[PDB]
């Protein structure tokens, strides 16, 4: 069982019957069991989220569309006050739905259909792997903001730039050089401060 | 809750009991003085620390002592 | 067991178990067991540091690069120095982290997950001596490669020919004493 | 260069004078009153 | 149920009311009152946070340093530092109104800043900042420092890192490092920084991190110090035509002891302060190899305490047994470094507006007053705490078995004739200065101003002419140019000194008269009885005739009921709470005659202070109300200048102040009955009693509301005199 | 006047009836205590002496104001 | 001024006053001053390296304060 770095011990909480189990839990906020499953619920639907709207955003940037950032001042073939209407109208009962499949089963679902896999292939290990997924799109959603904070352009000609020169473009070489620098200096410095106390 | 002290230095005069307004001081036998009786505070989980019976003692130094402790609901005389 | 001073005793918390002991810690250093080992392996670490400091400076100016020693971190690389530092760091980070966790397990040193890393045998505890005594000459070197540098403004090999051409003088009191002129 | 941009005061003061302020009350309240088990 | 907060207390957990949320919150650094503690816990406690508030001390540094180069004009107030004011830091309110906006936009701003009185430009000016990069990393450097500082603080709480008690007692080898390294090598230290970089930088050299190592400080090149040739440090100093941050006038020396001020930034020669420096660093180093610490060699605190018995017996066992009660009791060190602490803040206030340190600091008015007045104010309040943890070493740490006979008992076996005599000469100086007082108002109200009392201070003003002051005439000591003192001094410090004080254009030894005389006495009378009140509360402490048991109430306790006559306000803490009053009015009369007598200083009319000083009507209407008319106007219904946030500040004050007297007269009872009869309200309320109370409301305690009515009271007092004096100095000029 | 009020409002009974006794200590020192003992006021007595003093101080601070005023510009 | 010579007097000296006069001295104040190392010698009367440290510092002091007041020229 991996941690999330060489040496770590779980907080006796974190035991590892939840899956994509690595002992992560600095600030202790998972001490409560019925916070636990609540939190864990929330990542899911942060992850599935983060998953679509960084699909999503790859997309637009490949066809040639407007940027993610900026989609929202183009002009439409609605109105923004009726968008924002049925936006809240259809998403209190699509989350009313929600919440009491949560109450009965305990994981997410769509409108009255709880264990919602109209194909079938609703696996333990699926399960994980939409963890995974979803954590790593949440990375990738934060880092597709803050590329777009410092550099704007987009996720793909960011890439495309890194690749031009690979050792002069960087986020050490940009406006938040030395905050993040210093960052991953103390963050490399960690396990070693947890290992010498422990 | 607050904590009654008695001292031997008590004449058993009986003024501390009839000024607790809620009935945490008694009377018992006792043979260091001439009255036979000494002061006690077996009901100290009612005494609110008003310190009546500090006022109504005659001994110097007083042979009677509250000193406040915790506060609970009975200790600080709420009826709510 | 000789010791450091003549007619003095060695402590009792110094024995001659470990490697360079010569029953010198004036400063009481060493009381507990768990600190003197600690403090060995770090003094290890420390010498096998100084002993690739020196040997690098020493190979620069005997393959004659063009910026001194201390001049090295200024000069224009590929991968500048701001991105050169988070990238050594977590290469360091992993190692250290690595080279310490084996150091719980056994009480020596290692290379990722040999512990201990002794490839081709040739291990004694006079070779272990002789690496601590190295690294203590390596240390006292590096500094005074340092204060030689900053006093003299002369490379190591330079100014160790510059004190062998003229011996009653460049030393540490004329450098001391003309330092206008060396500026 | 150090230099936050300018649009900075307009998201710190807000955030250091009603958001940050809101969810500490909020937590300190839920700390203060939670019951001990 | 029993509540988690707070954890420290069981007693206050289980506390059903709100009282457990205020007591847990003022209860939360009285570590010896605290569930399970232990003498080693204590100590390591102490030790993270300590870390803690040096943490935050160095991340509020790198915040004012942060703010200046980010907002500031810092880089154009170099240039002119007379006509220029320093800004602060910017302001950002959407509550503000165009004209505020144009109102606050000045400096040299492109939008509303406010205008610093702190004097921090001043000070990175003359230590050798110039550019807005300097304040930058300096910013940066001590945010990682404050970082180092709080992980050192939790890292000293973890196995195998929490100190032993053993440790922390070691008096010997902590006195040795504090004396000889935290004081002499930093003073060493700074003065590299001195030599190395504020004097290059003060004759126009750049000396950076990037070039110090290839720039000379002297142009001989430390030869003379390893050759002993001193002196040749000392040659070609600063002359009378230097203009700072040029190398037009400058010179090459680096340690002098020229005396005086600068002719232009009208402040002490930089040479002159890196040669005290270095001075106090030898000084200090050597004084760190007192103790015995693992040498052999050295002191041993217990011994030269034991051995410091008279013969005759007049101070009895002498101090016999002081190391160990000393070493023992935490509120014994914190009063002691409490009371030293605050004497040398008083030192700091008085040295610093008398000998400015940094360049263009005395012609900026509003820094110098507002620079006095804080620390005046922050050492009358330690000055308080130090008598309040003394109160609480006599109830707590004090045992008379171990202090048998020494000086500690003798004091308490006395306490009466010193509680006497302390009232006694507070009565006389009360009596007296009010009568003088009152006797020059009647005559100035009869139109009899020449039969008022004027007492002239002419021990005060003969110690001025020892100075060398010859405006007086008494022709003595400096005075005198015949004299070996004046004489012996005459080619190395006594010519910029003696110019310095006899040019009345500056702050060094004003002259004086009967007014400052009157208001010495009433200074005398606020420290007399400051000293009273809380010299009294702690020798009474642990008891009196009225409480002889007072030791086994603790040092902060209600009172002991109405009974015998009536014991309000009896315990130490009541008198220190007493005492905070009278600081407050003893810091006010000090900064009252601070203020008005520099204000007609800078005004060029001493005369008026002269004579409107010797009677309080003319300090009610010459200097309170006459000061007080700007202040007042900073927004009226014409309109609103830059000064209106300090009238909002007045009145702010002013009702702050006001609310506290609400706390200080009113008491608990009538409260808690009128929260009973709200209790009574909401229970009966439909749709409101839905929504209950998780703690019961009761009316704040006794001893919490003097706390409360106290914090109030000083509040409200320093805002309105903080805001009257920024504005009345900032205004005038 | 009124800031005198401030004193009485302000204290309690305890510290001035422990200051007396030092004051008595001084005085039988010297063979001068009086005969009738020196106690420190009561908390009533000194809660009356507080408020009257408030009052006498701020209503004579107005009388004075206004007098003065009215009379030299009315 | 040779300041070579100076120095190498006034610790010369100092440590000759404290090997031949204040050596019993400061050892009755030493040990009536009541974990540490034992820095023991070979030499006769004891006088050991902390003492010439110390009795060393004491002679550069004073060499140093002789050689700087002779340097002011005064
Ligand atoms: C792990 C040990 C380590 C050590 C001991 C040093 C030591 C040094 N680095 Mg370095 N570095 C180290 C790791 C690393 N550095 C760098 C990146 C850099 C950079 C980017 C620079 C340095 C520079 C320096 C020098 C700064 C000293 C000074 O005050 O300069 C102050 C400099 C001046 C006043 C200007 C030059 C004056 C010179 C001509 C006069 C003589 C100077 C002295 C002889 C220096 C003596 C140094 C001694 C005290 C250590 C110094 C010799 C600086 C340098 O080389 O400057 C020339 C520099 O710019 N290092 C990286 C990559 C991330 C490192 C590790 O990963
Ligand atoms: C103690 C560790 C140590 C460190 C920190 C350095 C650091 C450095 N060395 Mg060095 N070196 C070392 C040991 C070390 N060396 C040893 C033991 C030797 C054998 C004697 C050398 C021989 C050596 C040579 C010949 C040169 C350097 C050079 C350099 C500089 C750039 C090289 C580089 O990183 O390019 C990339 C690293 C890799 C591709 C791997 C750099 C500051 C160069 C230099 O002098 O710069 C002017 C260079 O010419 N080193
Ligand atoms: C104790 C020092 C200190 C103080 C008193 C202030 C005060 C102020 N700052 Mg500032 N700041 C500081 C340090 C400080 N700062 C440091 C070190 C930095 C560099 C990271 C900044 C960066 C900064 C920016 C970018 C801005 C301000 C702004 C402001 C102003 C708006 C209010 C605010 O808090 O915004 C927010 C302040 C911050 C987000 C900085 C806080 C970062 C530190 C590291 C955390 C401090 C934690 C604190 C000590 C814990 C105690 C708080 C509480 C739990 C009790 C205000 C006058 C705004 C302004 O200029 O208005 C015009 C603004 O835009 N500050
Ligand atoms: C220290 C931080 C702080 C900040 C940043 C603000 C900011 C603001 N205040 Mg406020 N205020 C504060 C403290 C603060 N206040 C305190 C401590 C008090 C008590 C003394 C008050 C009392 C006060 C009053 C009485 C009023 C304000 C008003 C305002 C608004 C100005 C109206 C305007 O001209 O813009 C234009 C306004 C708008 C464009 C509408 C914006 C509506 C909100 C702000 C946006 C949506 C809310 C947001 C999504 C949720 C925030 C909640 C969050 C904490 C979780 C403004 C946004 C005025 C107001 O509320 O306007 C009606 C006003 O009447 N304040
Ligand atoms: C040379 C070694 C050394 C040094 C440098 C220090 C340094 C320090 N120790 Mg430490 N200590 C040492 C050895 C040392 N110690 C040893 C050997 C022991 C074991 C016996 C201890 C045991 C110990 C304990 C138990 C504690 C400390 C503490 C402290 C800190 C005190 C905080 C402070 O007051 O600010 C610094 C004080 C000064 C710089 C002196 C100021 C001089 C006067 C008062 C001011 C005048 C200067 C000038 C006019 C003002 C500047 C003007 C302008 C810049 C504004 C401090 C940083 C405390 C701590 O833990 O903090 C975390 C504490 O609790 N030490
Ligand atoms: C190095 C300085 C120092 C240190 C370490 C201590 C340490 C301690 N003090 Mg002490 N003290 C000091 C200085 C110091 N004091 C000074 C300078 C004073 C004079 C003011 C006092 C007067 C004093 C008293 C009378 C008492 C202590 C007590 C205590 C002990 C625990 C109480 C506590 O801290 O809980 C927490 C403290 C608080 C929660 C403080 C309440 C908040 C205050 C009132 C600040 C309010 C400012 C206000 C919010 C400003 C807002 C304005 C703005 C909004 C406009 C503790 C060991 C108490 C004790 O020993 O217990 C028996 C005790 O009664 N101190
Ligand atoms: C303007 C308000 C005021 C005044 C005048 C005083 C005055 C005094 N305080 Mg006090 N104090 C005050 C406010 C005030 N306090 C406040 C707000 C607090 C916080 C609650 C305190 C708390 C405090 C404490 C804790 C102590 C004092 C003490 C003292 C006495 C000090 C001795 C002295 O100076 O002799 C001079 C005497 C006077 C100034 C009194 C005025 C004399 C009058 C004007 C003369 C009589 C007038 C005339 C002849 C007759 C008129 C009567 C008429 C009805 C006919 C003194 C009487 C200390 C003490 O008792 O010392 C022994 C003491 O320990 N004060
Ligand atoms: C200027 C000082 C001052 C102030 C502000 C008060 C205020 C108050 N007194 Mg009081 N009082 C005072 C002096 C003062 N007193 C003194 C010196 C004494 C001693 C004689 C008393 C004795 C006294 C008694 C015996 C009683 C009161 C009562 C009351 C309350 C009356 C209810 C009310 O007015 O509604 C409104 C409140 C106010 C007008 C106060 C100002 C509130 C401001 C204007 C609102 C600001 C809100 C703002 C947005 C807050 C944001 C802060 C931000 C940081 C979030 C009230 C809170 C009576 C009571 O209990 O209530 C029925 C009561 O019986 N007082
Ligand atoms: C209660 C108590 C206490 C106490 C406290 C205190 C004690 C306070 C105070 C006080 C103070 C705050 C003090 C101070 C002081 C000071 C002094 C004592 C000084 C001096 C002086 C001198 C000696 C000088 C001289 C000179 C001159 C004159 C000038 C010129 C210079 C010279 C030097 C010459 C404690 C805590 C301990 C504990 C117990 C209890
Ligand atoms: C600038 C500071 C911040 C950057 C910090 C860099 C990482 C530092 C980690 C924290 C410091 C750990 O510091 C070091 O920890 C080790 C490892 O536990 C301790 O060593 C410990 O384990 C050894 C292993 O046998 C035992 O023998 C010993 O008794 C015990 O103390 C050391 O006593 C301490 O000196
Ligand atoms: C000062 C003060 C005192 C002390 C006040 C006293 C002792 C009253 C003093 C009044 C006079 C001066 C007492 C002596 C009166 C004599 C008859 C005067 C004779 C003198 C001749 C010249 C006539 C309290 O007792 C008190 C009690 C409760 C709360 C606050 C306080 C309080 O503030
Ligand atoms: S009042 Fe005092 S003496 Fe009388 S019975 Fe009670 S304790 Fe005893
Ligand atoms: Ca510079």
């Amino acid at each position: 069982r991996p941690m999330w770095y060489p040496g770590a011990t779980a907080p006796a909480h974190l035991d590892g019957s939840m899956l994509g189990d690595y002992g992560f839990d600095p600030l202790r906020l998972g001490v409560n069991k019925d916070n636990l499953k609540w939190f864990r619920e929330a990542e899911l639907t942060n992850g599935r989220w983060a998953m679509a709207a960084v699909v999503g955003i790859l997309f637009t940037d490949a066809v040639g569309l407007p940027k993610f950032w900026t989609a929202g001042a183009e002009k439409y073939a609605l109105d923004n006050q009726t968008l924002a209407l049925i936006e809240v109208a259809v998403f209190a009962v699509l989350e009313g739905k929600r919440y009491e499949i949560y109450k009965k089963t305990g994981e997410t679902g769509f409108l009255s259909f709880a264990p919602f896999d109209p194909m079938g292939m609703k696996s333990e290990e699926m399960k994980l792997k939409e963890l995974k997924n979803g954590r790593l799109a949440m990375l990738a959603f934060l880092g597709f903001c803050s590329q777009a904070a410092v550099y704007g352009k987009g996720p793909i000609e960011t890439l495309q730039l890194h690749l031009a020169d690979p050792g002069h473009n960087n986020i050490y070489t940009s406006s938040v050089g030395p905050e993040t620098a210093v960052t991953v200096a103390v963050l490399c410095v960690l396990p070693m401060i947890i290992e010498a106390t422990k | 809750a607050h904590i009654v002290k008695i001292y031997d230095t008590c004449i058993g005069c009986t003024q501390c009991v009839r000024a607790c307004p809620l009935d945490v001081l008694e009377m018992v036998p006792w043979d260091g003085c001439k009255a036979s009786q000494m002061a006690s505070a077996p009901r100290t989980e009612d005494c609110v620390g008003c310190k009546r019976c500090e006022t109504a003692c005659p001994t110097d130094f007083l042979s009677v002592r509250v000193y406040l402790g915790s506060e609970s609901t009975r200790s600080m005389g709420l009826s709510y | 067991r000789p010791t450091w001073l003549p007619g003095l005793n060695p402590p009792a918390h110094l024995k001659g178990a470990l490697a360079g002991d010569n029953g010198f810690d004036p400063l009481g250093l060493g009381q507990d067991e768990g600190r003197l080992k600690w403090y060995a392996e770090a003094e290890k670490t420390n010498g096998r540091w100084a002993m690739m400091a020196v040997a690098g400076i020493l190979g620069q100016e005997l393959l004659g690069v063009t910026p001194a020693w201390w001049e090295a971190g200024a000069k224009e690389y590929d991968i500048p120095a701001q991105a050169l530092t988070p990238i050594e760091f977590i290469v360091m980070g992993f190692l250290e982290i690595k080279r310490y966790q084996g150091f719980k397990q056994t009480g020596t040193s290692g290379f990722i997950n040999s512990f201990p890393f002794d490839p081709a045998g040739m291990n004694s505890p006079s070779m272990a001596t002789k690496e601590v005594k190295n690294g203590r000459l390596a240390m006292v070197a590096f500094i005074g490669f340092c204060v030689q540098a900053l006093a003299t403004r002369t490379q190591p090999i330079e100014g160790l020919t510059a004190h062998l051409a003229d011996p009653f003088g460049k030393n540490i009191t004329y450098y001391l004493t003309h330092l206008p002129e060396t500026l | 260069p150090f230099v936050p941009p300018s649009w900075a005061p307009s998201v710190f003061v807000p955030l250091t004078g009603l958001v940050l302020p809101a969810i500490a009350m909020a937590t300190l309240f839920v700390y203060i009153e939670k019951e001990a088990p | 149920a029993t509540k988690l907060f707070p954890k420290f207390s069981q007693g206050l957990a289980q506390d059903p009311t709100t009282r457990r949320i205020w007591y847990g919150l003022a209860m939360a650094h009285d570590f010896e009152s605290h569930d399970g503690m232990t003498e080693e816990n204590l100590y390591q406690k102490i030790f993270a946070s300590h870390f803690g508030q040096l943490s935050i001390i160095f991340l509020w540094t790198s915040g004012n340093l942060f703010h200046v180069a980010w907002q500031g004009n810092f880089e154009q107030w170099v240039t002119d530092p007379v006509h220029i004011r320093p800004i602060a830091h910017a302001i950002w309110d959407p509550h503000f109104g165009q004209p505020a906006v144009e109102a606050f936009t000045r400096g040299g701003a492109s939008g509303p800043v406010n205008i610093s009185t702190s004097g921090v430009y001043q000070w990175w000016y003359t230590i050798g900042m110039r550019t807005n990069q300097d304040l930058y990393v300096g910013s940066v450097f001590l945010a990682l420092v404050s970082a180092i500082f709080l992980f050192a603080g939790w890292l000293h709480l973890q196995p195998n890192f929490q100190p032993s008690l053993s440790w922390f007692k070691d008096a010997e080898s902590r006195l040795n490092h504090h004396l000889s390294g935290l004081f002499g090598v930093s003073s060493l230290a700074w003065t590299g920084h001195l030599v190395h970089v504020a004097i290059p930088e003060s004759r126009g050299q750049h000396v950076g991190w990037d070039n110090f190592l290839s720039v000379l400080p002297h142009p001989q090149g430390l030869t003379p110090f390893f050759t002993g040739n001193w002196a040749a440090y000392a040659q070609s100093p600063d002359t009378a035509s230097h203009v700072f941050g040029t190398a037009q006038g400058s010179g090459q020396a680096i340690l002098t002891f020229l005396g005086g001020f600068h002719p232009q930034t009208q402040s002490l020669w930089l040479t002159d302060m890196a040669h005290h420096h270095l001075a106090i660093a030898v000084i200090f180093i050597v004084a760190g190899h007192m103790y015995r610490t693992n040498f052999g060699i050295g002191h041993r605190m217990q011994a030269i305490l034991e051995a410091h018995t008279p013969p005759s017996g007049s101070l009895g066992a002498g101090h016999k047994g002081l190391f160990d009660t000393v070493n023992n009791s935490l509120h014994f060190q914190l009063g002691l470094a409490l009371a030293s602490v605050g004497t040398i803040t008083s030192l700091v206030a008085q040295h610093m507006y008398s000998l400015p340190p940094y360049a263009f600091q005395a012609i900026d008015f509003t820094t110098q007053a507002a620079l006095y007045t804080h620390h005046q104010y922050i050492a009358g309040f330690i000055m308080c705490g130090a008598f309040a943890h003394g109160a609480i070493f006599f109830i707590r740490d004090y045992d008379p078995e171990q202090n048998k006979g020494n000086v500690l008992a003798r004091m308490l076996d006395h306490k009466e004739a010193l509680i006497s005599h302390l009232s006694w000469v507070s009565l006389f100086l009360g009596f007296h200065t009010l009568g003088l007082y009152v006797h020059n108002d009647v005559m100035q109200a009869f139109g009899t101003p020449e039969k008022q009392i004027l007492i002239e201070p002419v021990f005060a003003q003969w110690i001025q002419a020892a100075h060398g002051k010859a405006l007086y005439g008494f022709d003595f000591l400096l005075s005198s140019k015949t004299s070996a003192a004046f004489a012996n001094g005459q080619s190395l410090w006594l010519p910029g000194w003696l110019d310095a004080i006899n040019n009345n254009q500056n702050s060094l030894f004003l002259t004086i008269g009967p007014g400052d005389f009157l208001v010495h006495h009433a200074i005398a009378l606020g420290l007399h009885t400051t000293t009273l009140i809380l010299v009294k509360g702690a020798l009474d402490a642990r008891g009196s005739k009225l409480m002889p048991d007072k030791k086994d109430f603790g040092y902060s306790f209600p009172c002991d009921g109405p009974g015998r006559g009536g014991t309000c306000d009896i315990s130490a803490y009541d008198a220190f709470y007493l005492a905070v009053f009278w600081m407050l009015n003893t810091i006010g009369w000090v900064t009252f005659y601070w203020h008005w007598k520099h204000l007609t200083l800078w005004q060029g009319n001493v005369a008026q202070f002269d004579e409107s000083s010797t009677y309080l009507m003319g300090w009610l209407r010459d200097y309170l109300w006459l000061n007080s008319s700007q202040l007042i106007n900073g927004y009226n219904p014409f309109g609103m200048n830059s000064l209106s946030v300090w009238a909002w500040t007045f009145l702010f004050g002013h009702l702050i102040y006001a609310t506290g007297f609400m706390f200080l007269i009113s008491w608990r009872g009538y409260w808690q009955e009128l929260i009973e009869t709200l209790v009574w309200a909401h229970e009966k309320t439909p749709l409101a009693n839905l929504v209950y109370w998780k703690d019961k409301p009761v009316a704040l305690s006794i001893v919490q509301a003097r706390l409360v009515g106290l914090a109030h009271f000083s509040v409200g007092y320093i805002f309105t005199y903080a805001a009257f004096l920024i504005a009345s100095t900032s205004g005038r000029f | 006047v009124w800031a005198f009020s401030l004193m009485f409002l302000f204290s309690g009974r305890g510290y001035w009836q422990e200051l007396i006794e030092s004051i008595v200590w001084a005085h039988n020192k010297l063979k001068v205590a009086p005969a009738i003992q020196p106690r420190a006021l009561s908390i009533t007595q000194g809660r009356a002496v507080g408020v009257a003093h408030y009052l006498l101080g701020g209503i004579a601070t107005t009388w004075s104001f206004f007098l003065a005023r009215i009379i030299s510009v009315g | 001024l040779d300041p070579q010579i100076v120095i190498s007097g006034s610790t010369a000296a100092f440590l000759a006053i404290g090997r031949f006069v204040f050596l019993g001295y400061q050892r009755r104040e030493a040990n009536f001053d009541s974990n540490s190392t034992i820095f023991a010698t070979n030499d006769p009367a004891g006088f050991n390296i902390i003492d010439v440290a110390g009795w060393g510092a004491l002679g550069h002091a004073v060499g140093f304060a002789v050689l700087a007041i002779n340097s002011l020229q005064g």
